């Protein structure tokens, strides 16, 4: 098939060097232009930079001066080197291709990568007919969702997205329905390599 | 380039034995499909030509103005000057009262002389040839092919033409003007790629014969050449007499 | 330099309805505009490019219109796969390209009311000086539920889940954040709720556990 | 690289025609502060071709770099220089404070302030006069209350303000109804002989064996044919040697 | 003899909207009906002929429907070039053909308010007894503005300009003409206006000295 | 191109004779029927008369008896003679062509001509943040509008359509925007060949 790969997104200290990667497949990569568009959490798309077929590079107003886009004609390898990152640069980046024609439009999109710039670190979270649930504090960006009773529960289970904390951490909230005419909330924090749970029995 | 072969081409050519208009100086001329220009005067008399469609204030168009040793081309929008001329004070211009919206200024290096102009393709074709003559002022009774030397990308729709004479700030300036028409010619190429002679196939039945046989020498015989057919001259409509008179008259 | 003004952030409509997403530009950009579709669960994808040409593979129900200073993305019949976010982008000034703020497409139904619930956490957080109190608003059709906090009758960021695929309602979660010594200094708290259907629940008192 | 830039009130619009344009040499000059382009794709500029490329150079204030645009509004915009609503070109600007090293300033730099704002695009109103400030015409010179000439730019604070001067080079790519001559550069590969190759001589595509020929053409011939309208010879530009084309075995 | 009843004189809609211009006949005329488009300031032009056929050169957004006693000219997506006056003509009886009263297509936007100004004319007219009293309204979106003249708390016809291409608002001007030696007949002249979006403008009146 | 010419529309005394002219171009005129439709100021279209290919003439109820339509097969000339005009006949007449088919439909329209029937004569006009203007009375149908600042100011300038007077004259309104935290109007009149100007102030 035809798709665009991506790799290199992750946490980095403010001002540290970072280099993203994009790998195309399924077409003649040497005859199409590539673009880089980011999207802040809760915000819309924002064009970052692009490179034409002739090797010429272009950047945005707040992007030029610290970014550096590169592209190799062989191996379908696309790169984007960044330096001097700040907290305001945290956004979801996407690898896009410039379609044929006389104007810039993204006919193909990649998988997309997440880039977060902060000085914080991973910290173990603490977990704390009626409807109640468990409260999580001092969380961290996680790749797996929170489940109740290892997901075997068939009752009403919901999970809210995390909220930003002052020290760079997160906090998550979950609710559940219990009979009140008792389950265990399982918070399996993957980046901390430690699982924590609590109970909300009446 | 082609070898010693006879190639039939259908393009705008000057018909053989045509009625070429002879002009003398002391207004403008139409431009139907192409003007054949020729003159035997000295090089200090005729020094360029002006082309255009409506040379009053608009329809941007302008053409050759000649130096003494250089060529100057510009197709700016010109406010035309009735009876234009180049004055020698010392070269100076008089028709360039207002040159606006200029485009493609071109400069290059520049006996009886001949010139052919064409614009039917989108470009501006110019062909020239310089050969010595033995007559006084009449056209030479010979053959000489004109070679392209300009081929400019000027994209202006041209419909009028007028020459420029060199006047020294105050029966003369004789030049020939011919018009081109779409004709089929049989061109003979030499072993080196030069045209030695040609045949205007629409001139006489003998040329029509040399056209079908594709040879300048025709052997003794009878040759089928073309098809004669009489065209319908009038139209006839016949129908029976009008009868029964539509007795509506008796109703009223 | 060129700025784009799209339709309101959210548009409510049911299946088969006609939606005309309007997006205007700051000046005359001709036809150098394209539309994109982005589901919050996957990468974006283009639908209309050049404001007149339909992208190959997109159903004929989508249609782009408008030029110069006003562009309208007209949809004839909404499908379950059409409910997503849309963005307009100008292409006249290609190096300084800018995107629209976005427009959400949600399923229209009856105006559900949020079941307001509040419960204190365990003593594990009360052991620390930074306690918390949550205020739950679950299963309500709208999304513009403005929730605040009142001390003795601090505020924090709320959290909203996506619209349910069967109930077509949203769920909101707000939390009261108390700093050091604020959990032990103040005892009475109140959740401020404002939403259609309720009798102005500006104060929902609560006592520290 | 003129090193002698003109003033904004009298911009030196230079016309380019029948050139290669070497679009790879523009961004190799110096780091540009403003590299905004328009409806002509810059990444695809080297592939397109235009009839006339109009270059325009001038100097403006550091706050005026955002004023050279179609949707413009400002002093330099309405009073000095205006781009059309449909502009197909680019705007290149870089720091000019190092070049104008003169603490005195006000030299060789002037601009417009009044007198028929919203000037027509690409029309130079260099005619110097005094605006009709008041009822008296002031005999066409300065006098009571008629102090309205075209003003000069005070580039005095060398390395002393953020409003440093910037040199702007405006490019206007236009494609009229005429054969375009300002195209991109055309690459050429090495010539091979005595082997079947897919050749392309100045647009004449074909397949055959290229061999040296003894035939001599006329100076304007770039195409060799034989009977039955076959292509048996070419000019082979960049060497001007005539090559014979025989069909592959 | 045959009479036609078209849609109301004006229809308000925005770009890309769907307008169904309805026009009914006095009796069954079959399909012998055709439509015309006439922008104010130039000659009319036909769009639908025979109520089923489309004129060559007309965009596909226009569509004619209805037959017999009711005809509906339906437009799918309004464009800036579509806002004009339309008429329906019956063709069942060829000699006594008639046309409808007309229907105006205006741009829909917010309801602007008329800036009611009042000023005396120049002293040139005031030099003679045949003076004048004027009233001014500037930039109001609706068109249902009616102006009267009150003498001491001579009336003439008012004037209305076309809808602005940018502000999409109308302007109205009125005047009160007086006869020879009639200027000093009264000291106060009140301008009474009624507009959808502005109330009580009658307080603005002339105060002669 | 294809268009229909027109000439002859103008002022005429009540009951005076009048003859219009229409000239077609760009098509075979001898094979298409022609129609005459008028449009009163502020009113809709009104069919006046027509003539078919066979030379037969037809008129309306309030039109027959005083009108006379004529058409020539050569020169593509179309005429419409009128006699006994009245004030109620003031309307804009349009030269229209009948398209091919079975029913009457107007597929081609002309430039249109204005016909006004009145016994009045042309009379010279005179000049009669705040917003004010220059009033015009005793006016006449004009081809040029009122301008401000000798035609140099057009942003805050508005012009109202004229109104008919009892003696056959006109009255036009014009306003302008002036600063009030000085522009001179220009009332031009081509049939009078007289222009008047005067300044204003808040
Ligand atoms: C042929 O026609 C051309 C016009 O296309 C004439 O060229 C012009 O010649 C004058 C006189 O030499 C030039 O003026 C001089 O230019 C030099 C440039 O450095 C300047 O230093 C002098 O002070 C003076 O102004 C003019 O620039 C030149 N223009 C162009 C476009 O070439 C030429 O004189 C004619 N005759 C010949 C024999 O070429
Ligand atoms: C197009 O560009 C090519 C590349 O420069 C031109 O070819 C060059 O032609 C000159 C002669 O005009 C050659 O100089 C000669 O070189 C030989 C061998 O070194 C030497 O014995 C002679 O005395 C003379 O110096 C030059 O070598 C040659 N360059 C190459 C790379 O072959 C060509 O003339 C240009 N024009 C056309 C129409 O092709
Ligand atoms: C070439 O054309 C000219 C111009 O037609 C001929 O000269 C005479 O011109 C007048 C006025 O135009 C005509 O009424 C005469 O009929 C023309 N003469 C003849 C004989 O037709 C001139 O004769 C023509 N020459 C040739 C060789 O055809
Ligand atoms: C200068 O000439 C150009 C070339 O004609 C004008 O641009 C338009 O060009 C197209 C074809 O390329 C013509 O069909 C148009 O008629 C041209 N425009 C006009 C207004 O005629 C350009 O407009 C000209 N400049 C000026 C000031 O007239
Ligand atoms: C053809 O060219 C050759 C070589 O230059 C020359 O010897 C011969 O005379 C030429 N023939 C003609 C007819 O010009």
């Amino acid at each position: 098939e035809v798709q665009l790969a991506e790799s290199g997104g992750g946490l980095v200290q403010p001002g540290g060097s970072l280099r993203l990667s994009c790998a195309a497949s399924g077409f003649t990569f040497s005859t199409y232009d590539m673009h880089w568009v980011r999207q802040v959490t809760g915000n819309g798309l924002e064009w970052v930079s692009t490179i034409g077929t002739g090797g010429d590079t272009y950047y945005s107003d707040s992007v030029k001066g610290r970014f550096t886009v590169s592209r190799e004609n062989a191996k379908n390898a696309l790169f984007l080197q960044i330096n001097g990152l700040r907290a305001g640069d945290t956004a979801v980046y996407y690898c896009a291709r410039g379609g044929s024609g006389q104007f810039w439009y993204f006919d193909l999109w990649g998988r997309g990568t997440l880039v977060t710039v902060s000085s914080a670190s991973t910290k173990g979270p603490s977990v704390f007919t009626a409807a109640l649930g468990c409260l999580v504090k001092d969380y961290f960006p996680e790749p797996v969702t929170v489940s109740w009773n290892s997901g075997a529960l068939t009752s009403g289970v919901h999970t809210f997205p995390a909220v930003l904390q002052s020290s760079g951490l997160y906090s998550l909230s979950s609710v559940v329905t219990v009979p009140s005419s008792t389950y265990i909330c399982n918070v399996n924090h993957k980046p901390s390599n430690t699982k924590v749970d609590k109970r909300v029995e009446p | 380039f082609r070898s010693s072969v006879l190639h039939s081409t259908h393009d705008l050519f000057l018909p053989f034995f045509s009625n070429v208009t002879w002009f003398h100086a002391i207004p403008a001329l139409p431009f139907n499909d192409g003007v054949y220009f020729a003159s035997t005067e000295k090089s200090n008399i005729i020094r360029g030509w002006i082309f255009g469609t409506t040379l009053d204030s608009k329809t941007q168009s302008l053409l050759i103005v000649n130096n003494a040793t250089n060529v100057v081309i510009k197709v700016c929008e010109f406010q035309f000057c009735n009876d234009p001329f180049l004055d020698v004070y010392e070269s100076e211009f008089r028709v360039y009262s207002s040159a606006n919206n200029c485009t493609f200024e071109y400069v290059s290096q520049p006996n009886l002389r001949e010139f052919v102009f064409k614009n039917i393709d989108g470009y501006f074709k110019i062909y020239s040839k310089h050969t010595p003559i033995n007559l006084e002022r009449d056209l030479p009774q010979g053959f000489s092919a004109l070679e392209p030397l300009v081929d400019l990308p000027i994209g202006i729709n041209i419909t009028r033409f007028q020459t420029l004479l060199a006047l020294h700030r105050s029966g003369a300036a004789a030049y020939y003007v011919g018009y081109l028409q779409p004709r089929t010619f049989l061109l003979k190429y030499n072993e080196n790629g030069t045209i030695t002679d040609a045949v205007d196939c629409a001139l006489d039945p003998l040329s029509e014969t040399k056209c079908t046989l594709k040879s300048f020498t025709v052997e003794k015989g009878i040759y089928q050449t073309s098809n004669f057919r009489v065209q319908p001259t009038e139209s006839i409509v016949r129908f029976p007499n009008i009868t029964n008179l539509c007795p509506f008259h008796e109703v009223f | 330099d060129i700025q784009m003004t799209q339709s309101p952030s959210s548009l409510s409509a049911s299946l088969g309805d006609r939606v005309t997403i309007t997006c205007r530009a700051s000046q005359t950009i001709g036809r150098f505009l394209n539309w994109y579709q982005q589901k919050p669960g996957k990468a974006p994808k283009l639908l209309i490019y050049g404001a007149s040409s339909l992208q190959i593979g997109v159903p004929s129900r989508f249609s782009g219109s408008g030029s110069g200073t006003d562009f309208t993305l007209t949809i004839s019949s909404l499908q379950p796969e059409d409910f997503a976010t849309y963005y307009c982008q100008q292409s006249y000034s290609m190096p300084p390209v800018t995107f629209g703020q976005g427009t959400r497409l949600e399923i229209k139904r009856t105006v559900a009311a949020p079941s307001v619930f509040i419960f204190p956490p365990s003593d594990e957080q009360l052991k620390s000086g930074t306690a918390s109190v949550v205020c739950l608003l679950n299963n309500f059709y709208p999304r513009e539920a403005k929730v605040q906090w009142k001390v003795d009758n601090g505020n924090s960021q709320e959290s909203v889940t996506e619209q349910d695929s069967k109930d077509s309602t949203y769920s909101l979660s707000s939390t009261l954040t108390l700093s050091k010594a604020d959990y032990e200094k103040h005892k009475v708290y109140a959740c401020e709720v404002t939403h259609q259907g309720l009798s102005s629940p500006v104060t929902k008192s609560f006592n520290r556990g | 690289n003129a090193t002698t830039f003109a003033s904004v009130y009298a911009w030196n619009r230079k016309r380019i025609s029948n050139c290669v344009a070497d679009y790879s040499v523009i961004y190799n000059f110096a780091p540009f502060f403003a590299f905004k382009c328009y409806g002509v794709s810059p990444t695809k500029l080297n592939d397109l071709c235009f009839t006339n490329v109009y270059a325009d150079s001038f100097v403006i204030r550091g706050n005026e770099v955002s004023q050279i645009a179609p949707g413009q509004t400002g002093n330099i915009a309405d009073y000095n220089y205006k781009l059309p609503d449909d502009f197909t070109g680019c705007v290149i600007a870089w720091n000019s404070n190092k070049l104008d090293s003169k603490p005195s300033g006000n030299y060789n730099y002037l601009y417009r302030l009044l007198r028929k704002s919203k000037l027509k695009p690409f029309e130079r109103d260099i005619s110097t006069e005094i605006y009709q400030a008041g009822n008296k015409p002031c005999n066409g010179v300065a006098g009571p209350n008629c102090y309205s000439p075209l003003q000069s730019y005070g580039f005095r604070p060398t390395y002393g303000v953020g409003h440093q001067p910037y040199r702007v080079v405006v490019l206007s790519f236009e494609l009229l109804h005429a054969p375009a001559t300002v195209c991109g550069p055309k690459k050429s590969t090495n010539l091979v002989k005595n082997k079947c190759v897919n050749f392309n001589f100045n647009g004449l595509t074909g397949t055959g064996v290229l061999t040296e020929s003894n035939k001599k053409f006329l100076p304007f011939q770039q195409f060799g044919r034989d009977i039955a309208d076959t292509t048996d010879a070419v000019r082979d530009p960049q060497t001007l040697e005539i090559l014979d084309i025989t069909p592959c075995s």
